[PDB]
């Protein structure tokens, strides 16, 4: 059983946004579905319920009148329309199955309500130089909004990786670093590539990081 | 709306010890069909919540047996018979008996491990970045415990303030350590105006503040 | 003694 959300992104206040959720692994037509959101630095808030055929739709009071649901059982798909977006609507929107049990959740999609504009990231190497362990990384600077995903050697390098949480710079743009610690004796032997992804700005960087 | 109060909100546990998270409801929580719709969710770092318990005590199929639930009426409990390193995360209780369904604040479970000193690394900016007119120098503190650490930047032994900002990772699910990156941002002109760049790290695992420095070029 | 009927819609009279 799988639930996949999409449609989250940057939207100016007052604007509109359409979220979708595609399900797998169960008879979609038999279950009530629900949306739950998670505020920044906060917990969980229930948002919406929808019937098996979409005939019944209920919403949390803080969004009554602004959000509308729809459902398409021929495509195992659930939808949520967000209108007149407020700043407090920012958060991760999760697609969940079978309220009030919420036995399965999607990975979520991020809604950022902001007047700011999308910015592409600048990817710069954090080179290692001269014990028995070398640290090397990648600097992903001046991007907006979130998220950014970093991987090393296309996922082949996982142990020792730390991709830090982003920080909001005084400029109003985010910046994070992804580091990995590796044996110093494998700097002139193993190649290290950081794979940066910023889908909001359609940016994909594969930068080789080498010493000196 | 029913208010779900969790206690404690921060729960640092020695590895292997039992743990208990309390959830106190503002109302009776027993529905008209006799059932009590109280759930427990686990949000591990970087992931979405996943249900642990439904209806007070019924455990999900994919949840390890060391998780259990109890309670009735307005007092409920999530029990962990043995806290493993992978149990770090935020635990929410949720009620569905009253409209609308509401969650508790969440209890952050933290492993209390033995002190570890931060391995400290400093990174001069990249030639490509200076080509762009800005200089960011990064200081990395890797796999340390406890979380509390202080990083100070000095250019030519001059204390800095207002130009740097730091970021710390969530507790690692394997070695229960943290990691911190502190980035100092300067202009290319200011950068090429000084020679020595250093971050000074003070931590419980260090007897004296360790300094990592480089000389521009 | 009731059977199971989970609450999925708001109560009447909101």
């Amino acid at each position: 059983v799988q639930l996949v959300e999409s449609g989250g992104g940057l939207v100016k206040p007052g604007g509109s946004l359409r979220l979708s959720c595609v399900s797998s692994g169960f008879t979609f037509s038999n279950y009530w579905m629900s949306w739950v959101r998670q505020a920044p630095g906060g917990g969980l808030e229930w948002v919406a319920n929808i019937n098996q055929d979409g005939s019944e739709k209920y919403y949390v009071d803080s969004v009554k009148g602004r959000f509308t649901s729809s459902r398409d059982n021929t495509k195992n798909s659930l939808f949520l329309q967000l209108n007149s977006l407020r700043a407090e609507d920012t958060g991760i929107y999760y697609c969940t199955r079978d309220p009030p049990y919420f036995d399965n959740w999607g990975q979520g999609t991020l809604v950022t309500v902001s007047s700011a504009s999308t910015k592409g990231p600048s990817v710069f190497p954090l080179a290692p130089s001269s014990g028995g362990t070398a640290a090397l990384g990648c600097l992903v600077k001046d991007y907006f909004p979130e998220p950014v995903t970093v991987s090393w050697n296309s996922g082949a390098l996982t142990s020792g990786v730390h991709t830090f949480p982003a920080v909001l710079q005084s400029s109003g743009l985010y910046s994070l670093s992804s580091v990995v610690t590796v044996p110093s004796s494998s700097l002139g032997t193993q190649t290290y590539i950081c794979n940066v992804n910023h889908k909001p700005s359609n940016t994909k960087v594969d930068k080789k990081v080498e010493p000196k | 709306d029913v208010v779900l109060t969790q206690s404690p909100l921060s729960l640092p546990v020695i590895l292997g010890q039992p743990a208990s998270i309390s959830c106190r409801s503002s109302q009776s929580l027993v529905y008209s069909d006799g059932r009590t719709y109280l759930n427990w969710f686990q949000q591990r770092p970087g992931q979405s919540p996943r249900r642990l318990i439904y209806k007070i005590s019924k455990r999900d199929s994919g949840v390890p047996e060391r998780f259990s639930g109890s309670g009735s009426g307005t007092d409920f409990t999530l029990e962990i018979s043995r806290v493993e390193a992978e149990d770090v995360g935020i635990y929410y209780c949720m009620q569905g008996s009253h409209w609308p369904v509401t969650f508790g604040q969440g209890t952050k479970v933290e492993i209390k491990r033995t002190v570890a000193a931060p391995s400290v690394f400093i990174f001069p900016p990249s030639d490509e970045q200076l080509k762009s007119g800005t200089a960011s120098v990064v200081c990395l503190l890797n796999n340390f415990y406890p979380r509390e650490a202080k990083v100070q930047w000095k250019v030519d032994n001059a204390l800095q303030s207002g130009n740097s900002q730091e970021s710390v990772t969530e507790q690692d699910s394997k070695d229960s350590t943290y990691s911190l990156s502190s980035t100092l941002t300067l202009s290319k002109a200011d950068y090429e105006k000084h020679k020595v760049y250093a971050c000074e790290v003070t931590h419980q695992g260090l007897s004296s503040p360790v300094t990592k420095s480089f000389n521009r070029g | 003694s009731s059977s199971g009927s989970p609450p999925r819609r708001p109560p009447p009279g909101r």
